[PDB]
DNA sequence: CGCAAGGACCGCATACTACAA
């Protein structure tokens, strides 16, 4: 009745690579463009840090990064290939970051349905360097699910 | 037999590795462990040697205070063997035979194994603390229920020693069950969260029954000393977990450090044939205590000085009393040392 | 709109900062932590250099801030550099010292919030030259002496190697065996894949001199400095970190274009060292080609360019 | 057990240096070596073992060891020790079968006879003791924790066991700190101009007003590491030390270490070759390293009467190796991987 | 010893039909035989998940959902690619069903794809499903260095 | 305007029960 974070981290890195292979499988743009990205990631996240790497995402998005509502982000709506892609990497971790594999589910996220910007902004270094290995954890699966499917 | 009773406790400064039998499975060198559970285990065999190796060794330095007086071996051995105790001299010149002391204490030597027995019992050193790695705070110490009945057991085999009612009843005050998941945890390890302590890569929850854990520190100040293996008492009783006996055993297993290691041949600049192995470490600031018992000294015609069960256990309790030990294979490479707490 | 992406209290001790309010000595950290993003109006807020340089008064005013910080770490760089010429000397190895002939950049790809970067010290913000661009370039510096002189018997000697890398420069640009060209590149191609794994047969080779310099090199001379698979090399190439007295006065960093980027300028000098681990004296050989490989290839991004090169 | 004499070594990073602990398949490919319940960085003894018996090894070989200021010659002092089967080790060791005399008797015998008898040296993990770290005012400060002084408390007092001498225990017994989650025992120079505090990557925190313990701290470098940190006056090393708690310590170590990007670029196309991109992790320069040494008695028959006792083979490697410089970790050619070490009592 | 008997003789089944499939050329052999023996150590580091995922990357191919069955190793273009597919081919075979029914040895997984296994089940099988694991590549290392070329 | 480690080496050699009963 026990499973690590590692089931979950597995089970959700399959669910949302899995989920753009069935939605854009015609855009191969798209795939590649995430498929970069996601390579791309830990390693701003470990030169600036996890707020820099979120403002960052939020400035390719053209949005503010003052407010932001991760649950408010249609992936959908962006037109361009990188703005599409960036908009459902910034998504899958935002989501991860706050409810995790589910509220069922062992983990159940960090933030406890917080926004993660906010939740950086807003709290101790020690809260901000744990969300920053839990998201490079998850980076490196989705890398690992990415390369392998897409 | 079996009149006295001493429990030690070992803190590893470094990590120890005690090597197994025979190098198989993937793992080259793995540490002794039961197949009865899987815990970690120290045989008494490997304990017994390296007591007795460090008794003589300081009895060859007359640096053991018996009864503060510094016993000397030769004027001892002279005393009471009389006569024949010369010639015995030159046994222990020869390093055949071994100084009276430590052949009463310890028993004879190999060549002389027809005398008398040992007049010590040393057991099988069991886990009582295990750090594991954790989100917040640092370096949460774990343990579980099954450990607190194996040490419920131990004291009341020592009260069939020493009558020791009031330890089996503190013993006995303390009676917790984690189910599955869930843990008592110190308010170090707890997460800034509602309650979601992270041990590794599983996430748990806490308990509010920390009052046990609080028994726990108590019993450990009752056993060894005061100050936790020279820090304090307090200090280390933030950062206690008690969890359930299926996750400790996972714990046991997963989390003991594996290192790879490599021989560099002469000019080649790199690795050379049956050069790279594997080798697997038990972790440091493991708590492993122990159940040493002395009975009646079977040696003939012992020194008035040592002569009874008290006598002896008091030897041993000054000469080992936050002393340092080294322990297992790869000494050079300064891995084995332990500090014992009596 | 000057809003950063870091916890309130941290925000505005670095929104103080960037203004030229205080004097935070270690620039790396001022540029990697403390990102200033820009919300310039009808626009997002950004976080691209230019907009970084619209923050600041003038592009010169930007400069000369970099400048100041860069140079108030002058006491510790100087005990750092005795340290490391004591290290030099120590190891009897060669030391040298040349120029910058042109502006120079290295690691500009390393990935970082802005669209570029440059290999700052993380301790105190001067620009330096690892030596493992050292080792590259003079590897294929001599790669490329080799086979411009060279090319015919390399070509013939291992044919079955240019074969196999003729198929596979096929298979991976989707074009006929037969159509590659046997021109310089692959004959370097092969020489690469000489001194890669297949490197026993290269003492068939193993008789060419190139006139590399003044003085004649031989391959197992080559084979023996910069080191094989199954052999340690025996020449060390220590890093590169520009004299301190220099840094006292002249600027070390300028900007090089909306697309901005900080470069090293031109005559800034640069000390190299090389070592022996061995008792073999190719330490000297090894010198003379980093030298030459430094005077006409250069180390650094963008080198089509002039950038990276080096006088004497 | 068999040890009388110890000696502390330091270890001073000059160029960022990187122990090798295999490959992952994580973000960084090519990690460091950590402690698994800690996660604290640290080198193993056995590395230094190797690279300390390496570097002994090749010293005795060109005849440049002084033992009593006199070269320790392999074949003419061998000779008289093994007497008439030196010409067997003698042959046996040109064919690097054997390593010399003196290597053979200090750091126990070569592979070929490795049940021949035991080793004379014992040398110990090295712990960490000082994280450099970049500070917003001031520069380069040396941060530690008190799970290190705890650690450094413990060597010591194993010292004065080795020793018989409790002035180390003596030395050590004021240690005794209590820093919380937020707060610093920061020196004067990194102290930020304002409301005393201290801005340390990422962190800003307020600075606790406590005296007479990195004064304690800065003694016991002197006591062993003669009076200069790896050359530079004690002075600016004692004005620039701060201490923190663990938590964000540990926060430290584990993002504010060298991350590089070195790939491998093929000659045919000029870029990159096919999977020739990796990120290799890499200690700071600048890091202060301690590990401890304890030297028993030879073991090795009828050994040579230079070395006999602990006090010579003690006083053979301090000279040897103090104030020297070594080669730890990996790519030792492309220039990382440099020390300075420093021996002391 | 059943256990132990029906590993080997899985073992000597799976190289021998590693050594039937280019049995001249010495590339799929060499490449294959180096695989095997540097498997074991990636488990030990990253758990069974981690090392299965990365099998899964090498596979030069969309490889559009998981499945342990289907990828012919032949179909594979590299060397290489063929070598990771047939160990993956028989890791996850032996994982899933051991050698059938009425051998001693039926699967930890019910037949089940090991990676969806592992994604969706407790704790304890992955621990044994790991354990199982390595003992069968022990097996298997002994046996391809021994006869394939 | 994108590129995304990969092979070497994969425990060797030695010890391999003694004396009483």
């Amino acid at each position: 009745d026990i499973r690590e974070i590692e089931q979950e981290r597995a089970s959700f890195a399959f669910k949302v690579v899995s989920d753009i292979k069935d939605k854009y499988s015609q855009n191969k743009k798209v795939q590649g463009k995430y498929s970069s990205y996601a390579e791309k990631a830990p390693t701003i996240i470990l030169n600036n840090g996890l707020g820099a790497t979120l403002a960052f995402f939020l400035s390719k998005l053209e949005k503010p990064i003052d407010d932001v509502d991760y649950k408010s982000i249609n992936p959908e709506s962006f037109g361009n290939a990188e703005n599409i892609a960036y908009a459902f990497l910034y998504k899958h971790l935002s989501t991860w970051l706050a409810e995790g594999n589910g509220k069922d589910s062992a983990f159940s996220g960090l933030t406890n349905g917080e926004d993660p910007l906010k939740y950086i902004m807003e709290k101790t270094a020690i809260d901000v360097a744990i969300s920053t290995e839990e998201a490079l954890s998850i980076l490196n699966w989705i890398k690992k699910f990415a390369k392998a499917m897409l | 037999m079996f009149e006295k009773a001493v429990v030690f406790g070992l803190y590893s400064i470094t990590p120890v590795h005690a090597g197994s039998g025979a190098e198989l499975s993937v793992i080259d060198l793995p540490i002794q462990r039961e197949r009865h559970t899987g815990f970690p285990v120290i045989w008494g065999q490997s304990l017994k040697g390296v007591l007795r190796s460090r008794f003589r060794q300081l009895e060859l330095d007359e640096k053991i205070e018996v009864e503060s007086q510094k016993w000397k071996w030769k004027e001892k051995t002279k005393e009471v063997l009389k006569e024949k105790a010369d010639e015995f001299i030159k046994k222990v010149e020869e390093r055949k035979r071994d100084p009276l002391l430590t052949e009463i204490v310890f028993g004879p030597a190999t060549d002389g194994a027809s005398e008398h027995a040992g007049a010590v019992s040393v057991g099988d050193a069991k886990i009582l603390l295990f750090p594991v790695r954790s989100a917040k705070g640092v370096f949460a110490f774990v343990t579980s229920p099954i450990v607190i009945q194996r040490l419920k057991e131990d004291f009341e085999l020592v009260s069939e020693i020493e009558n020791d009612i009031e330890l089996k009843q503190i013993l006995s005050r303390f009676k917790v069950e984690l189910s599955n998941n869930e843990t008592i945890a110190g308010n170090a390890l707890i997460l800034n969260g509602e309650n979601k302590v992270i041990l590794e890569d599983i996430v748990l929850k806490v308990k509010s029954d920390s009052n046990v854990i609080e028994n726990l520190v108590e019993v450990l100040k009752t056993l060894f000393g005061d100050n936790f293996f020279g820090k304090p008492i307090e200090s280390i009783k933030e950062r206690i977990a008690i969890v359930s006996d299926d996750v400790f055993k996972s714990f046991t297993r997963f989390s003991t450090e594996i290192v790879a290691r490599v021989r560099i041949d002469a000019e080649k600049g790199t690795v050379a044939r049956g050069g790279l192995w594997y080798e697997e470490f038990l972790p440091s600031d493991t708590l492993m205590y122990s159940l040493i018992a002395v009975g009646s000294p079977k040696k003939e015609n012992l020194p008035k000085e040592v002569d009874n069960t008290q006598k002896i256990v008091n030897v041993l309790k000054v000469t080992f009393n936050n002393a340092f030990l080294q322990i297992g294979g790869d000494e050079t490479v300064g891995k084995g040392f332990v500090k014992v707490r009596a | 709109v000057v809003k950063y992406p870091v916890n309130s209290e941290l925000a505005n001790y670095a929104e103080k900062f960037w203004k030229k309010e205080l004097a935070i000595y270690n620039l790396s950290l001022i540029l990697n932590k403390m990102t200033p993003f820009v919300k310039r109006r009808s626009e997002s807020y950004k976080s691209s250099l230019s907009a970084v340089k619209e923050i600041f008064k003038n592009v010169d005013d930007f400069q000369n801030f970099l400048n100041s910080v860069l140079r108030r770490s002058l006491d510790e760089y100087r005990v750092f550099f005795e340290n490391y010429e004591r290290l030099f000397n120590s190891f009897s190895s060669k030391i040298f010292s040349m120029r910058t002939k042109s502006r120079l950049v290295v690691g500009l790809g390393d990935e970082s919030v802005y669209e570029t970067s440059i290999r700052l010290h993380r301790n105190y913000g001067v620009p330096y030259i690892p030596g493992s661009a050292l080792k590259g370039v003079a590897k294929h510096y001599a790669f490329s002496i080799l086979a411009r002189e060279n090319g015919d018997e390399i070509l013939r000697i291992y044919e079955s190697v240019k074969e196999d890398l003729k198929a596979r420069i096929a298979k991976r640009d989707k074009i006929k065996k037969n159509d590659v060209p046997e021109d310089y590149y692959l004959t370097a191609a092969v020489i690469q894949e000489l001194f890669e794994k297949k490197f026993d047969e290269l003492g068939a080779i193993r008789n060419t001199r190139v006139e590399i310099g003044d003085t004649v090199i031989s391959v197992g001379d080559i084979v023996k400095i910069f080191g094989t698979q199954k052999e340690e090399g025996s020449v060390i190439f220590f890093d590169a970190f520009p004299t301190p007295e220099q840094l006292k006065d002249k600027p070390n960093l300028e900007l090089d274009i909306p697309i901005f980027f900080l470069t090293v300028p031109a005559g800034v000098e640069f000390t190299f060292a090389v070592a022996s681990r061995d008792l073999d004296d190719l330490a000297e050989k090894a010198e003379k080609l980093l030298k030459e490989a430094l005077k006409k290839f250069g180390v650094g991004a963008k080198t089509s360019l002039g950038y990276g090169r080096f006088d004497a």
